RNA sequence: GACCGAUAGUGAACCAGUACCGUGAGGGAAAGGUGAAAAGCACCCCGGAAGGGGAGUGAAAGAGAUCCUGAAACCGUGUGCCUACAAGUAGUCAGAGCCCGUUAACGGGUGAUGGCGUGCCUUUUGUAGAAUGAACCGGCGAGUUACGAUCUCGUGCAAGGUU
RNA sequence: UAUCCUUGGGAGUCAGACUGCGAGUGAUAAGAUCCGUAGUCGAAAGGGAAACAGCCCAGACCGCCAGCUAAGGUCCCAAAGU
RNA sequence: AACAGUGGUAGGAGAGCGUUCUAAGGGCUGUGAAGCCAGACCGGAAGGACUGGUGGAGCGCUUAGAAGUGAGAAUGCCGGUA
């Protein structure tokens, strides 16, 4: 028998220009060039997951940085410090909530300075 | 609450737009004086279907003349006339004749 | 046994290879026979001998 | 509040919140516990991988989570090349109840 | 095989003893199977022909000149893609029919008849003799009976009377003797058999 | 009829070998659908009409002469958010503010600002390429069948198998 | 350590490029050509060298607001020692 | 359960998804099917439900078979519109 182009394009089609809104202009309204977005952005979605790590790591770092060398400390040393003070399993994010409850990470920098010598 | 529409007059939709916008929101005694104090193409067409639209009080549903505001009007395309305009090289160029629908909906206020 | 639960000798049912059908199956654009070839294009045969 | 690391990155905690965490093995109704705890805060006693006994975090945990879609879509260009996965992730819902120092 | 013989009026007799051979025979899926296809792909006659690119009522001269001109290289005004039509590798009149071995096909109507005398709905009814084709004698046999669904009558020698009366019924049909095949023996879940034709198919199985 | 259901199926479902093109031989289209019944809009108002608004018929008037349904390109009208010191394959992810509240779920829209980031396909050693193709939207549009051969798999018999 | 051989079914490939080292031809010129040998690209994204296929480090089954690190780097842009 | 693995073009193999008919069994439909339009739902994928609005008569499911069976590109073709 026949088998004709039934509602498959329409309901593929449609599929990817649903999930296209918000897009500039045509890329919104024509699959052409919708279609082209959705895996590039596909692609920017998976480099960028993967780069949420290392950007909220540096956002940490730099956090971590002022609120040691506020205390006169250099970064660089603070964690050497903290790393022969012993296994500070303590980790980066929550010593940027520690910089958020500030008087606890001032006691855990003199204890980091003061093993250190 | 008064709705009159034009349902393809041979006129182009764009050329209706120009003259059409200046009258949206303002208060029709005076809207239809600007209109056919307004020298354009359109303008007899649209004070034609304007005085149609608030003569939709006579037998109709009762407002009045005056505290009678356009509320809401717009020009809408209609079906094309194709023509094919003969042209240089024996060419034979395309031109398209456009229509229109006017909308008129004018409401009390 | 009756018709609508009828069961086949397993393994002696095979799908066929629609060739250059998408690209998810593999044999995509070019359906599975290279490049550029005398023998990629239609009626491309040599002789046997 | 405490620094409990649970399920390889520590997560700070406080008395009456609420955290989505990883799955765990424990069922969606029964209360679980965290040992391994760090940085008691308050009167802060701590230690390097302290062990700071009787400070273990009660925690009630009332969900088996499955979280939203992402459509994960991999291609490199000019090559007819596609991958196309869907990806859901597990968690649990987490209440916290007497925290222990 | 050992099924009890039954009477016109529904009235049961001494069970009647069959051939092991035929009615015990352990029934072999895969070959029910194949020759269930064999004849279901032979029922049907396939007539479809689709008009190829070559005969198409027009074609012929070339539309435009190849090279000079802003539209693409193009044949003949009937073509494939071009709308008027020429489609390719179209259904063409062809025979969907082909044939299988006589122990294959022997063993597979053994196997169907004895799987139907394992789940037990054979019903055998000796000398069905009536004298007038008028349909509701017969309805009120089969109701006596208790059948309900399909059903399937093979009566040799009566056969000239029963036909008309029997095949008022879009869903039972009469068979002769001879005629025994394996999808009217599945389909119709209930095998109505007379003791004639019980020896009769027994000797030719 | 395990044939098509109006870009299909004859070129031709429709006044088609017509209209149209060619001097002539010849070539050769597009174009189906109100309603069950026309019961197809009495009557009123605007207007020259067309066209509308009412009233009426119907189960439906958005059903009123391409008149079943009416997608998309395209074009309009109100608006919730944002926009006149900013250059950006126009995204993605962070992200404050504002608006809304859902197939209730670690919600939805908009997004000031930051980081990263040169479309798709073909062909190439190599393409963001200043190599090629695509104005867009919709439809159609490319590995099938016949007869043999071979191999695998699975079946029935097996020194026999088979018409 | 576990990959080797035989047979059978089914292919595509015969335009390669660059960087090392060892040669030709060339003017020991070429992002030149042609060989042997090693790697990479080809067909391999990520980090570095500003951007970059072949250079250096290193292989992407997915997710995480986890840690340690290779090349390279730590005044700032721009993360880390003025 | 443990161990190991899971870049990828030509290619080769295995699993599948979907469409139209056809039989078998089951049922859905004017108390509104198909189709259309909109949603913040489900699966690893092709995709599949649910709820509204339109629509005003046909259609799923189960298992098997047979295909004119899946479009983004061919200065493709036709229609419509920029």
């Amino acid at each position: 028998p026949r088998v004709k182009g039934g509602t498959v394009t329409r309901k593929r089609r449609k599929k990817v220009l649903k999930l296209a809104k918000g897009y500039f202009g045509s890329k919104h309204t024509l699959y052409k060039v919708a279609n082209q977005q959705v895996m590039k952005s596909g692609n920017y979605a998976f480099r960028d997951r993967r780069q949420k790590k290392r950007d909220f790591r540096k956002l940490w770092i730099t956090r971590i940085n002022a609120a040691a060398r506020m205390n006169g400390l250099s970064y660089s040393r603070l964690m050497h410090g903290l790393k022969l003070s012993g296994i500070e399993v303590n980790r980066k994010m929550l010593a940027d909530l520690a910089v958020n409850d500030l008087t606890a990470f001032n006691q855990l920098a003199d204890a980091a300075k003061a093993q250190l010598n | 609450q008064a709705k009159a529409v034009a349902r393809t007059v041979r006129i182009a939709p764009r050329k209706a737009r120009l003259v059409m916008d200046l009258i949206r929101g303002k208060q029709v005694g005076e809207a239809v004086s600007i209109l056919n104090l307004t020298p354009r193409a359109a303008s007899p067409i649209i004070e034609k279907v304007l005085k149609s639209a608030i003569a939709n009080a006579e037998h109709n549903y009762e407002m009045d003349a005056n505290n009678l505001v356009i509320s809401q009007a717009f020009v809408d395309e209609g079906p094309t006339l194709k023509r094919f305009r003969p042209r240089a090289m024996g060419r034979a160029s395309q031109i398209n004749k456009r229509t229109s629908h006017i909308t008129i909906v004018v409401s009390e206020k | 046994m009756k018709l609508h639960e009828l069961k086949p000798s397993e393994g002696s049912r095979k799908t066929r290879n629609r060739v250059g059908r998408g690209i998810g199956s593999g044999n995509g654009k070019t359906a599975g026979k290279g490049h550029k070839g005398q023998n990629a294009r239609s009626g491309g045969g040599v002789r046997p001998g | 509040y405490a620094i409990i690391k649970t399920g390889g990155k520590q997560i700070k905690v406080e008395e009456g919140q609420t955290v989505y965490i990883e799955k765990l093995a424990a069922e969606a109704g029964e209360t679980v516990t965290f040992e391994d705890v760090l940085f008691v805060g308050g009167d802060n006693v701590k230690v390097g991988n302290p062990t700071v006994e009787g400070a273990t975090v009660t925690a009630k945990v009332e969900k088996q989570g499955r979280a939203k879609k992402i459509t994960v879509f991999r291609y490199k260009p000019k090559k007819n090349v596609h991958k196309k996965q869907g990806h859901r992730q597990p968690y649990t819902k987490v209440t916290i109840e007497k925290i222990n120092a | 095989p050992k099924v009890a013989l039954y009477n016109q009026n529904g009235s049961t007799a001494g069970d009647i003893e069959l051939n092991a051979s035929v009615f015990g025979i352990e029934p072999n899926e895969s070959v029910v199977f194949d020759a269930i296809l064999m004849q279901r792909a032979s029922l049907r006659q396939g007539t479809h022909k689709v008009k190829n690119r070559s005969e198409v009522r027009g074609g012929g001269r070339k539309p435009w000149r190849q090279k000079g001109t802003g539209r693409a290289r193009q044949g003949s005004i009937r073509s494939p893609q071009w709308r008027g039509g020429g489609v390719v590798f179209g259904p063409t009149p062809r025979s969907y029919s082909y044939k299988l071995p006589k122990k294959v096909r022997r063993l597979a109507i053994k196997s169907v008849l004895s799987s139907k005398v394992i789940d037990n709905n054979i019903i055998v009814l000796e000398d069905l003799t009536l004298d007038t084709a008028k349909t509701k004698e017969m309805a009120a046999i089969l109701k006596g009976l208790s059948v309900e669904k399909k059903a399937l009558i093979v009566t040799a020698d009566a056969n000239e009377a029963v036909a008309l009366s029997a095949r008022n019924i879009p869903g039972v049909t009469v068979v002769e003797a001879n005629g025994i095949n394996v999808l009217d023996v599945v389909n119709h879940e209930k095998l109505l058999i007379t003791k004639a034709a019980v020896e009769k198919v027994e000797e030719v199985l």
